[PDB]
């Protein structure tokens, strides 16, 4: 088996070497060690193979090496970008076998807060019309991952029918994350209007819709 | 551009089968290694197969008598038949391309080139497909409002894939009743509210249902 760390932690331009240990079978016998990013629903993509080889494109800040049954990829002039999951994998040496790690879990500290950008839409005339009604509150384009959100119903606060996604990390490497209302056609109708808060790092962004 | 696309999956009955498809562009598949890696939900990658240039396929051995890989070569597509399916097979599966040696008919047992994933899920449990409805306001958004669907997942794109630019998907959240919804959005200028009309294309295949909904604010 080829074991990895679960998480690892490097600063913002600086460098992180991850470990991957296999046996004396495979890390140990054969120089077919590769080593795959991925970020969240999307495919892996190789960034070394054959141990010390950078596919093709591959900048020279990605690097890997072994020594014994280990192998290690060190990334330098860490980046957002480099926030995501590596997996190692080694021929098996034995047979004609892919073994894979884990994975490691790269965060990258020292990135700039980002505050979050904020949509509030009403229930479209389509879904009223169905006998239903949905406020959509989207929030965009933050970091670090963690916000809270808040409801109001002209100005009172509302907990009944919220729902709260947990974040997400975006293709920019920022998080992004929804809150859903459920109200009836007629609590959305009677009221003066409602407002999403979203808190993030103590800075609140509100934005407010009406029926009218 | 050199690629794979995936297609082929969805939800089938523990027992049941499903053949997916992976179709290159700009190489051929009979040129490579091509290899099947999975991911199950929340899990690391796994490697299921590979076809050697000649035709030889090899098997992880939790696959081996139930999957089988092949390619058509005419087509210049690799597939994935998956027989007796159990429901530790649900997982998004990858075909990959491995280059193999230089000189000689061997991997090197590394994937440049990757397909997209697609989703198999095992399970005898009910589906339902999306109810999709427009999201318009009253820099600005508009989007698709994805609703009631289950299982995950869904996939969207806009304009058949034309539009990418200031696209955002949300993650999908757990309503009070067990289902999912999720939100897309197109960003856009608050002077373009110009009336341009766009299209989002909704794809859910446990419930082989896939919708295109008008957006017109």
């Amino acid at each position: 088996a080829l074991t990895q760390p679960p998480s690892a932690s490097g600063s913002l331009g600086q460098s992180i070497t991850i470990s991957c240990t296999g046996t004396r079978s495979d890390i140990g016998a054969y120089s077919y060690v590769s080593w795959y990013q991925q970020h969240p629903g999307k495919a892996p993509k190789v960034i070394i193979y054959e141990v010390n080889k950078r596919p093709s494109g591959v900048p020279d800040r990605f690097s890997g090496s072994k020594s014994g049954s280990t192998a290690s990829l060190t990334v330098s002039g860490l980046q957002a970008d480099d926030e995501s999951t590596y997996y190692c994998s080694s021929y098996a040496g034995d047979k004609n076998f892919v073994l894979f790690g884990g994975g490691t879990k790269l965060t990258v500290v020292g990135q700039p807060k980002a505050n979050p950008t904020v949509t509030l839409f009403p229930p479209s005339s389509e879904e009223l019309q169905a006998n239903k009604a949905t406020l959509v509150c989207l929030i965009s384009d933050f970091y670090p991952g963690a916000v809270t959100v808040a409801w109001k119903a002209d100005s009172s606060p509302v907990k009944a029918g919220v729902e709260t996604t947990t974040p997400s990390k975006q293709s920019n490497n920022k998080y992004a994350a929804s809150s859903y209302l459920s109200l009836t056609p007629e609590q959305w109708k009677s009221h003066r209007s409602y407002s999403c808060q979203v808190t993030h790092e103590g800075s609140t962004v509100e934005k407010t819709v009406a029926p009218t | 551009e050199v690629q794979l696309v995936e297609t082929g999956g969805g939800l089938i009955q523990p027992g049941g089968s499903v053949r997916l498809s992976c179709a290159a562009s700009e190489f051929t598949v009979g040129s490579n290694f091509m290899h099947w890696v999975r991911q199950a939900p929340g899990k690391g990658l796994e490697w299921v197969s590979v076809i050697f240039k000649g035709g030889t396929a090899y098997y992880a051995d939790s696959v081996r008598g139930r999957f089988v890989v092949s390619r058509d070569d005419s087509k210049n597509t690799l597939f994935l038949q998956m027989n007796s399916l159990r429901v530790d097979d649900t997982a998004v599966y990858f075909c990959a391309r491995d280059g193999g040696l230089r000189f000689l008919d061997w991997p090197r047992w590394g994937m440049d080139v990757w397909g997209q994933g697609t989703t198999v899920i095992v399970s005898s449990a009910s589906t339902k497909g999306p109810s999709v409805f427009p999201l318009a306001p009253s820099t600005a958004a508009l989007g698709c409002l994805v609703k009631d669907y289950f299982p995950e997942p869904v996939t969207v794109s806009w304009n058949s894939g034309a539009l990418t630019s200031g696209v955002h998907t949300f993650p999908a959240v757990l309503q009070s009743s067990g289902l999912y919804s999720l939100s897309s959005v197109v960003t856009v200028p608050s002077s373009s509210l110009g009336t341009q009309t766009y299209i989002c294309n909704v794809n859910h295949k446990p419930s082989n249902t896939k919708v295109d909904k008008k957006v017109e604010p």
